[PDB]
């Protein structure tokens, strides 16, 4: 038993992270097959990242001004093109690792594992989510973009993110493998600044239904609420509103446990307005935000990833 | 402070 | 100039709609390479709707059972597997007219072309927005289900819904095309309610922003408001509270504009405060909510196919 | 009234 935050192993995905240098300035890259993905800003300079036009630098780069290291072996770039925010270069060997994979776009509030690397080389993985305001709550350092957010469902290895910049507050922006930013955000060095940070409320109700599964239950009570009552109280304390959809995706675990939304909306209510009280929640006094329904039931299922 | 690309430079 | 809803080209999808017939039951079919994908309830007799075995109705039928049908050419089954709640089955032949394709999961809210298809054969293609309850308020009659929805971007077809079943209030529901379906939903006649239909806010903005763009703008105050404020008075009119990542959505349509989304907001409560007062936006009396941000670019850009 | 799976006959 138990529910902990857990990310996918990472095996499949260390076998597909090269480096990529251009210039003074170097960063991670995907391989997958012939190509590598890496971000646009590759070809940046140190002053270049204040204001750069990426089509007017990428013409003054050609094939071999990028230097592509597979672990111990340099790559020969073949071909290179732009896509949105992050660069194509398509080598002259396939990658023997590429497992199989697709480009997703996850959405907001939905989590996916991280594997930070420096220099084309692993340094470590986390499990995090989309935060409302399109950002992520990771740990990068500098070389660290590149890196990848990826899921693992079935056989194959969905790649949903790639790092590509950190925002004043701390927090990260990032793209797609199709190069399309997460949110309002443009990969140069400009004033910006992320938006509110808020706690995902659908994650939160479906940690509280993993505790009734595991066994925990004090937090329950006899009552309902309405969704307006209840997104009332969830917005004094900067959680996000439940939506009609949102209750709907905690559907299956709402069947499970027999307790409704709704139901489990008062006890969320509760929580918040008198407090924890000195109490934890599956073995922890913080509301973890960042758990899934769709992470419940992985857990539940003891299936392999 | 300020928004910044998180690539490193060559060493 | 003018902003409507506005379906994607047929063309390409008209040329995987095939016929599938398994006894006594037609549905449409997509024919895509090889695999010609279909709702899995084809198997079902009339009688063994309230709740087939699905596992067990799959093993008792082979391959000479299903006879699918691409206008006046009948291709032979070499194979069939269940996909949840999709029927995969192998043809001989792959169709040529396959274009580039993915297979996506869409969100409420967003925008899809549907190509209402009978027997196999289009009938009609209309614009439909994925309401807050999982359905849509299509037009669908017997044997329209197979029938797909669908997005294209670039040169690539996105496949996003695949027809189903019709719910008791006379919205449908349906999968993805990996057999998912959308919302709390089974492909079975038993007791089954959808939740309560409110207005998709984000889209709501996103007219009003078509309307601006359009030169309609006598709905613009000089008042603001913040988000919480907002959220009090929307879902007192049966709105979806606006959460901060649909506040980001509108991102785009906020710079094209130079109007903040909290200053559109501000417009919308004055505007279900007070009513229209005799007037209309965009030659409509009510707002839609069936309009995308992404709608709304793609309108005024005018990106072919 | 019960769903219906929108499958037509013959």
């Amino acid at each position: 038993s138990g529910f902990r935050k857990m990310a996918f192993p990472s095996g499949k995905v260390e076998g597909c992270m090269v480096q990529v240098t251009c210039g003074t300035t170097t960063l991670n890259g995907l391989w997958l097959d012939d190509v590598v993905y890496c971000p646009r800003h590759v070809i940046c300079t140190s002053e270049d990242m204040l204001n750069p036009n990426y089509e007017d630098l990428l013409i003054r780069k050609s094939n071999h001004n990028f230097l592509v290291q597979a672990g111990n072996v340099q790559l020969r770039v073949i071909g290179h093109s732009m896509q949105n925010c992050v660069l194509k270069l398509k080598v002259d060997t396939a990658n023997p690792k590429t497992p199989k994979y697709k480009f997703v776009r996850i959405q907001p509030g939905q989590t996916f594992s991280v594997l930070a690397c420096y220099n084309g080389s692993p340094s470590g993985v986390y499990q995090c989510a989309m935060r409302p305001n399109f950002t992520i709550k990771g740990s990068f350092l500098n070389g660290s973009a590149g890196s990848v957010g990826f899921n693992i469902d079935y056989d194959c290895v969905s790649f949903c993110y790639m790092h590509h910049m950190e925002l004043p507050t701390g927090v990260h922006a990032g793209t797609d493998l199709e190069g399309n930013f997460y949110g309002p955000f443009v990969d140069r060095q400009t004033a910006q600044a992320a938006g509110t940070d808020t706690t995902i409320t659908v994650n939160v109700l479906a940690w509280l239904y993993a505790a009734v599964i595991n066994g925990d239950r004090w937090f329950l009570n006899r009552f309902t609420t309405t969704l307006n009552d209840f997104n009332l109280v969830a917005m004094k304390y900067n959680y996000e509103p439940l939506t009609q959809d949102h209750v709907d995706i905690l559907g299956p675990l709402s069947a499970q446990t027999g307790i409704a939304v709704l139901d489990m909306c008062a006890s969320l209510k509760e929580l918040l307005q008198n407090g924890m009280n000195g109490r934890t929640i599956l073995g922890s006094a913080l509301l973890e935000d960042e758990f899934t329904p769709f992470d419940v039931v992985r857990q539940c299922s003891g299936v392999t990833f | 402070r300020e928004p910044m690309l998180q690539s490193a430079d060559a060493q």
